[PDB]
């Protein structure tokens, strides 16, 4: 995560076999910046 | 070849034929390159402190028909060589940042390709007034340091025109340490920009041009060993994109000489393109392991093989700047006198 | 002349200004046609077998202001000269086929001129890989043959660029036998030709390039007889019109060498086009009696008249071509060093 | 400097190389002049009367980028020298009318200016055919005199082509007497000019054109006095306007060469334009006195100040013609072999 603007703040099973252009493509230039920041369930950040 | 050498006075008209070929998928590098070039040195010497000297070297390539011409001037410029004091030359030259540089630009036919020519003072380009002198004036030994200084050689054009100028990709200091071989050196060099080469045309906030250099060597025994370090700030050719803000700019060698005259190299150079302008941000501008080696049958003929495995990729990028990015291998076959 | 000589190693720096005047109908080789030439001859000879080679012939216009430039290369390469084996050499060369087109080319200016420079392996070009070996391995005796190579020299371009390339009126072996005076020699030459030369651009189904040739000479007391014929297909530049697919080339020249200086030639030749494109059906490329003489001073100077009375007519052919259709005389006069 | 010289024969390869700047207000004429030249003297003596001879002499610009090229022929030229009868020679060679002018182009750096290359035959231009005689024939002593012819130089184009040809910013005798110091000269020269050079493009009703000219020196025991004072009819370039109806041209150096090594000059030139065309008028095409000095470190290097204090105004005239006005100081370094 922290280096200037947002996550997305994801889970573990296959429903991020797929989280990868949201961060590239997400930047291709830059766009709204998107880390992911991924884990097991959302009760997180 | 030392021809006249009589009273005082001595030439040498000297040069090498050089019958070179390339194997590239690149087919803008590809096949044939053969070129040659012939150069003077001179010296008069004047007095017992004071020596007088020339040199013009210039190369006329030989790959191509009859139809075309092409050929440039390598250097040319004339000084004197005052005893202590040191030595002084107004010329075409190469820039200081080359003293330290050089120390690494040595494979049978590649690298010297982390900077270029007419390239601020980086390498070779026009108007430089330079001075050299040798053991720190005889007091203090393999210690020694050079000043330059070069006049802005501008546009060919209808605002800055300068008589003998140029386009741009075409408009200093160092001292060197030695104790038997072993060598540290650095150079510092910095350039007014002109307005031309700041335009928002491909890439530069360009304010002076600034180059800063470290470098070791190891030298004797058959071995060569030697590393330059130099990082660049708006001075380094991204293609014909303009400069680069800031690259990082490494080159190391290895290479022994053997007794009988077969003397392998390996090389590894890189340039990293820092910050980059218009999009494309980090990005490597040259990245390549050099393997080669090359045969000397006497010190006037010989043969080399050059093979540049060109770690680079691909992109908008490399592809924008005109980088070539493949592999290239060079055979040759010369002879100088 | 054999300046620098020591040690082995030994260089000849060598040339000539040859005031040259045509007079001729055709304003467009009219008038005056000064020009000059020098170059490098380099034998480095690295043990008793084996010996290095480099040779440099340049030409410089002599013939316009100062305003223009002009000059190209007409040989460059460096080789290797075995002992029983023969030479090697890669370089900017004179093609295969030379070797006995040559016994016919000797005219005190005109003649050589039924082919070409950069016309594939005809005469002089880029890119070649030369073997040669002197007395069939110095076991039978003024027999000798050639074989080489030369790789491709493509577009300057966007589909086949090469390195150092070349629009394409631009883009091998020979045996020759000796029992003093009387030569006979064949060279037979084959390339493939590029893309880029066929394109119903004007002429040349051209899928190889052939050239096949024998010549016969006879030269001993101070007579020299010769004659050369080749047909070539695909092969004769015919103008700027591209190639020729068949053309018949004869050459025959007599002269006699008298014990002053003076050396009086006289001879034919001709190009015979057969089965050209684009109309024109059969036509003589060229076709001229030669009728000249030079004059030895010594062996340093001299003057020559060469005089070729023109033997074609205009036609919307000759003149499509662009070529030469009227006499011309040459005078020169000539210091060589 | 005498390389080759064996057996009647002998060579003289020569050269320098000059790290030359200027400064100037106009960004045109300023920064860095570098340049260097090469050339040969050749004369192969062939009895006692006959002796041949050649000599070629070329610049090559050493002050731009390797991108660049530039360099022209300078001289080139083979002749005969008969014994009592004089020299001949045909090819690139300086006009006669240059035996007067040049008794007074001898400034460090400027002069030599009223006129130009390839001008008709006031200095430096293509196919001259030369002969001179030295002491009216042994006999009468530092008298001597020279005639020469030069052939057409005219278009490169579709109208008047010649080979070797030219824009026309580029399309004779003289007799001189000695007693020890003190030179009269008059040389008188005159040239059909082409239908090119004649067409309401910028000036000239040109008919011939027609220079004429006396000079005057004096020479000896360290000082250097002379004058030359030519005027020409259609024959000098103003600016790239074409040509001056009427100009009479002025020039006087005062030199002293001292013992040591440092040798002032003082000179005044100027070019008086008469009835130019085009509105214009009266009108000076170069005006400006010379203040400068070199210094001779032996013979073989040596540097120079030069300081042209130029005398012209602008205005639509100079202006238009290009012509420069402002001043200019150069500074230089030479070494010559």
């Amino acid at each position: 995560a922290s280096k200037k603007s947002v996550r997305w703040c994801t889970t573990s099973p296959a429903e991020s076999k797929k989280c990868a252009q949201w961060q590239r493509r997400m930047k291709k230039v830059r766009g709204p910046s998107v880390t992911c920041v991924k884990k097991t369930s959302r009760f997180e950040c | 070849a030392e021809v006249y050498n009589k009273d005082g006075n001595k030439l040498d008209l000297y040069g090498k034929v050089d019958g070179l070929h390339y194997f590239s998928d690149n087919k803008d590098v590809d096949g044939d390159q053969t070129y040659m070039r012939l150069g003077f040195k001179g010296e008069t010497q004047v007095t017992d402190q004071l020596t007088g000297y020339g040199q013009w070297e210039y190369q006329i390539q030989g790959n191509s028909a009859e139809n075309e011409n092409n050929s440039w001037t390598r250097v040319a410029f004339a000084g004197l060589k005052f005893q202590d004091v040191g030595s002084f030359d107004y010329g075409r030259n190469y820039g200081v940042v080359y003293d330290v540089t050089s120390w690494t630009d040595v494979l049978p036919e590649f690298g010297g390709d982390t900077y270029g020519s007419d390239n601020f003072m980086q390498q070779r380009g026009n108007g430089f007034a330079t001075y050299r002198n040798t053991d720190f004036f005889g007091l203090v030994d393999g210690l020694n340091f050079a000043v330059q200084y070069q006049g802005k050689n501008g546009n060919p054009s209808g605002e800055g025109f300068t008589s003998g100028v140029t386009n741009n990709g075409r408009d200093g200091g160092s001292i060197t340490y030695d104790y038997e071989g072993f060598g540290i050196g650095g150079a510092i060099s910095s350039s007014k920009r002109t307005d031309a080469q700041n335009t928002a045309a491909y890439i530069g906030n360009g304010d002076r041009a600034e180059t800063y250099t470290g470098g070791l060597k190891y030298d004797a025994n058959n071995i060569y060993l030697a590393a330059q370090y130099t990082q660049t700030y708006n001075a380094t050719r991204v293609g014909s994109l303009g400069w680069a803000n800031k690259a990082q700019n490494f080159e190391a060698v290895a290479q022994y000489q053997f007794d009988f005259g077969l003397r392998p190299s390996l090389a590894y150079l890189q340039s990293k393109g820092k910050n980059l302008g218009r999009g494309y941000d980090d990005e490597d501008i040259l990245k390549y392991v050099d393997v080669g080696a090359t045969y000397y049958f006497n010190k006037n003929m010989s043969t080399y093989v050059d093979y540049k495995i060109n770690l680079l990729d691909d992109n908008q990028f490399t592809r924008d700047a005109g980088i070539n990015t493949d592999n290239i291998v060079a055979l040759g076959l010369v002879y100088q006198f």
